[PDB]
């Protein structure tokens, strides 16, 4: 998961 | 469609229930429904949003399913985005539409959504209500009294969103 | 004749995070919000107007799934229920 | 133990005008929005959750009464229906 | 009450219908419900909001009717307003409340609501999300998971809100 | 009517  | 269909009685119950307080739906034969997806995945400085394709495939197919023809525009710039919007404001098809959907997917910061050339030091920001301004009754008389649904996937800063609590 | 119209009305905006906060995206799967939004639209577009579908997406975010976000609905000027009417 | 909570959630704001625009107030009668909001709350607090009551106040503003405004609902993070429950 | 009362079956239908997706209401015997009205009618430079009294009498009586004890604070300043809010964040009664209502009535401009000392040249503005920030789960853990309804009567600029159209 |  990566933040955007 | 992959959307769960309203059988005809169901719809009828909904118009018969709330008819005065519902947006009217134009006839399927003839309405020309438009939607717009703008999605930035490759950026000039900041790292590529791997995964965006799935989002575009997901939303394109949904809106289409819901009855819309979908423009997809990708990797634009606040300005390109603006220009696209002003063109979108001017499509004749709106005259025979009853709603629209715009979807923006990009990095974002607290001032707004990022265009592709965004850097920390020169901003390529599309302001949250540039978007409103461009589709209001002045700038888009065609969609007067029709629902305009704006959907935005973008970060809104760096904070994780949680606070700790106990027990 | 000319009549007056409201300059803005019938808008609704739906954002992935609440202000100041991140939202979550995954390589092989895309962004949590967009996926959840599709799931909910598919299931509920029939029976619920667009505002209640959006609420139900917010409720799907109420337990912090580790990664937390809480989508926010903004600038609503929708004056009437908007039922999409799938298959119509 | 400590758990994570969302920093904002369960909020809703209801403004008299849409951005950039005036809202209307009268000497002997107060402000149109507040009055209309009371009328609607009195009638609907029983059967409608707070978000649908607010919508119905926006719909009461849909024909420009000469003086126009269109109240806007903002930053909604209400995850569930909020029924006031008068007399309970 | 002057609010139309829910007969007991009506309420029951609503809990029996949606029980999982409804805010829980605390027991009437014991909940301590707070609401807050801040209202600026006399200002230092800009003209007095004649009519505000009716608004205060209207809203005080309503919230009270709806079950709240009402603080009314009048003619404050963005700072006074802030301080009141931080005190409001700290009232013990919130612990035994299930919702709250804050109501702001004042002149306002596009940056936010005006405090009493506002002039065109020194601003006394309370920022729209100072209010949010001050009641969030960090700053007001007491109202975690409870509805916070914020209501604002204030102008949002000078524009009349209408555009002309024909027919 | 006055605006606010």
């Amino acid at each position: 998961y990566v933040a955007d | 469609g992959n959307v769960k269909l309203c059988s005809l009685e169901e719809a009828q119950r909904i118009w018969k229930q709330k008819s005065a307080e519902i947006y009217p739906i134009m006839d399927k034969s003839s309405r020309t429904r438009l939607a717009l997806i703008i999605c930035n995945e490759e950026f000039d400085s900041i790292p590529r949003r791997t995964g965006a394709e799935v989002d575009i495939t997901g939303m394109t197919m949904l809106l289409q399913n819901l009855g819309y023809s979908v423009d997809v525009k990708k990797n634009l710039t606040a300005s390109d985005m603006t220009t696209e919007l002003e063109a979108f404001a001017h499509r004749p098809e709106h005259k025979t539409s009853d709603s629209t959907f715009l979807v923006f997917m990009s990095h974002g910061i607290r001032e707004g959504i990022c265009g592709k050339k965004h850097s920390e030091q020169v901003p390529d920001i599309l302001q949250l209500n540039a978007i409103f301004n461009m589709l209001n009754t002045k700038n888009c008389p065609s969609l007067k009294d029709k629902p305009k649904v704006i959907i935005i996937q973008a970060c809104r800063g760096d904070s994780p969103g949680v606070v700790w609590f106990k027990d | 004749a000319i009549k007056k119209a409201h300059i803005e009305k019938d808008f609704i905006a739906f954002c992935s995070s609440t202000p100041d906060n991140v939202s979550w995206r995954h390589p092989t799967m895309g962004s949590v919000f967009i996926g959840r939004l599709i799931e909910h639209m598919q299931e509920y577009a029939c029976s619920c107007d667009v505002e209640e579908i959006f609420r139900k997406v917010r409720f799907s975010f109420e337990q912090p799934d580790g990664r937390a976000q809480m989508p926010t609905t903004e600038r609503v000027t929708l004056t009437r229920c908007f039922y999409l009417f799938p298959g119509h």
